[PDB]
């Protein structure tokens, strides 16, 4: 059923699988027509699909062009997910294939299960945990491939960098989600952050800094007070 | 007008003939019902006052057999025999006919209710849904599994209805997964009407025999082959037009008999509202739509 905080340390077992996030599949920029109505314009998009065991991201990138001519755009980009999932997983040798696909929101259930009906032994699983990853378009490196593609295309990442030969997947994960959290309530904040100090940098084939195991204790307490703080900024506490 | 005797009335029970029903009581000397209409397909069922648990029945057609009911203190129910002599069952039934120890099945002259609710269905179908191939009739209860929910245990004494499942491979064409999701006119036209069941009168029975399953007996697989069948109607952008205009007859005298106190448990409040008001043919069930809103307008 559901992924909770109760069944946390199963995304770390050896059973491979997947989380889906399609919150920035359909993106939009709202403005005035010269006659004073409104109207959209697409930009590009990423379906965010993401191994939380080894840090293997599969971004496909959604191009404006898959929008050209159709309706319900909102309906369709969970359909063209979905569409997109099952030919990721078509695509991978049998011994790669996801045992579970973990949707971040509840409306891409029945899209991917209708799309994944050959899969029958395919669990496909909602979550009640609310997942930052409508943040991964403030990883400054996503988000330029992202908005450069002239055509559809996937592009593979490590989304730990190299942490897993230092930490384990559950620390690896609880950082990504307090970063991209942090990215997602203050962002501005949260990239001084990362990058106030320039002696550390980010390698070329790197998404964040090469913080030493010290650094990044600085780093995720930075974070931590950031949000906290953001949370009294808002609620006023 | 055909008989349907009974050898006797050992145990207090209420006997539904179609959509009527009366009271024996035990050892009451009651012999049987008269008058039947021919040309319909009947139902005899059966509810004991001791255990109101297992309503159980028997749907038949006085066209292809003389059928009595005789009550086997074995297996303590109310059994429909069949007598191919044909000579001996005339003889009883007059004799019985003459003391008057019959109810009359007793039809209204204006009154079109039963023909409107099985106008479709055919004994040939029904023996097809319910497998027992030595009798002519069809034994079904409140507590028969359908091949679908024995899938999700016993075969013989199963429903066999058309399985429906909107989330499947024969539902789904690969490459159409939206558009076939969305609306369902492929599974209706292509799958169902010209696969399986060939036309709409074989469609339409099924889900007449459906319903009055779940309405005689409380049967809940039946209850949801009929919602499924409604449904997938529904959810279909392309429906013949006369196949439109006959399901809003269907359901209308289907929404008319039920009884009221008991739409909590065999309407689902989550069909209905999204036949009559979202679907494709949300503006096509008006007759089904003015009884719904004014018999049970809670559900909605
Ligand atoms: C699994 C897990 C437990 C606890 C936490 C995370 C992840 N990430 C966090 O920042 C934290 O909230 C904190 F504050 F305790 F560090
Ligand atoms: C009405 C009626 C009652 C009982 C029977 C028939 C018809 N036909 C039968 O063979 C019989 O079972 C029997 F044995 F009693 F004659």
């Amino acid at each position: 059923g559901a992924m909770n905080s109760s069944n946390y340390a199963e995304l770390f077992n050896n059973d491979i699988k997947l989380f889906v996030d399609d919150t920035n599949v359909y993106r939009v920029t709202v403005h005035k027509t010269f006659e004073g109505n409104v109207a959209t314009k697409a930009i590009n998009g990423c379906i965010f699909t993401l191994n939380p065991k080894t840090g293997h991201l599969f971004l496909k990138i959604i191009h404006t062009s898959v929008w050209a001519g159709q309706k319900r755009l909102s309906q369709l980009a969970k359909w063209k997910t979905a569409e997109e999932v099952s030919a990721l997983v078509r695509s991978l040798p049998k011994e790669e294939q996801p045992k579970q696909i973990i949707v971040t929101r509840k409306a891409m259930l029945d899209p991917l299960e209708v799309h994944m009906l050959d899969f029958p032994n395919i669990a496909i699983r909602p979550t009640e945990l609310r997942l930052p990853f409508s943040a991964a378009m403030s990883i400054d490196k996503l988000s330029d491939v992202v908005m450069k593609a002239t055509e559809p295309q996937m592009v593979l990442f490590n989304i730990y960098d190299d942490w897993l030969d230092r930490i384990s997947s559950y620390t690896a994960f609880s950082r990504l989600t307090l970063l991209l959290r942090a990215l997602k309530t203050n962002e501005e904040s949260a990239k001084m952050i990362l990058l106030s100090d320039p002696t550390i940098t980010i390698k070329s084939y790197h998404l964040w800094p090469s913080f030493t195991d010290e650094q990044w204790i600085t780093i995720e307490s930075q974070m931590r007070d950031l949000i906290l703080t953001e949370y009294g900024r808002k609620y006023n506490v | 007008m055909n008989t349907v005797p009974f050898t006797s009335a050992p145990i207090e029970v209420t006997i539904g003939i179609d959509q009527y029903s009366f009271n024996v009581k035990e050892n009451q000397p009651f012999h049987g019902i008269k008058d039947i209409p021919i040309g319909h397909v009947h139902v005899i069922h059966f509810q004991h006052a001791d255990n109101s648990s297992m309503r159980y029945g028997y749907w038949f057609d006085c066209r292809m057999g003389n059928f009595y009911i005789q009550y086997d203190p074995k297996d303590g129910l109310y059994k429909m025999m069949e007598e191919r002599d044909g000579a001996k069952f005339e003889n009883i039934v007059h004799n019985f006919k003459e003391r008057q120890m019959m109810v009359s099945y007793p039809k209204i002259d204006e009154d079109d209710t039963w023909y409107n609710l099985t106008e479709f269905v055919q004994m040939d179908k029904i023996r097809k849904i319910v497998r027992k191939d030595e009798n002519q009739f069809s034994y079904v209860d409140s507590s028969m599994t359908t091949v679908q929910e024995n899938e999700l245990s016993d075969p013989a004494h199963s429903l066999n209805y058309t399985v429906i499942n909107f989330k499947s491979r024969e539902a789904i064409r690969p490459g159409h997964e939206m558009e076939d999701f969305l609306d369902k006119s492929y599974y209706l036209n292509t799958v169902m009407l010209q696969g399986i069941f060939k036309n709409s009168s074989n469609y339409f029975g099924e889900l007449q025999f459906a319903f009055l399953n779940a309405m005689f007996f409380g049967n809940y697989g039946s209850s949801l082959q009929w919602h499924a069948m409604i449904e997938l109607i529904c959810s279909s952008a392309t429906v013949p037009k006369h196949m439109l205009d006959k399901l809003d007859e269907i359901l209308y005298y289907q929404i008319k008999t039920l009884p009221e106190q008991y739409s909590d448990i065999l309407l689902n409040e989550r069909v209905w509202n999204i036949c009559l008001y979202s679907s494709f043919q949300k503006n096509s069930l008006h007759n089904t739509e003015k009884i719904m809103e004014n018999k049970y307008p809670e559900l909605l």
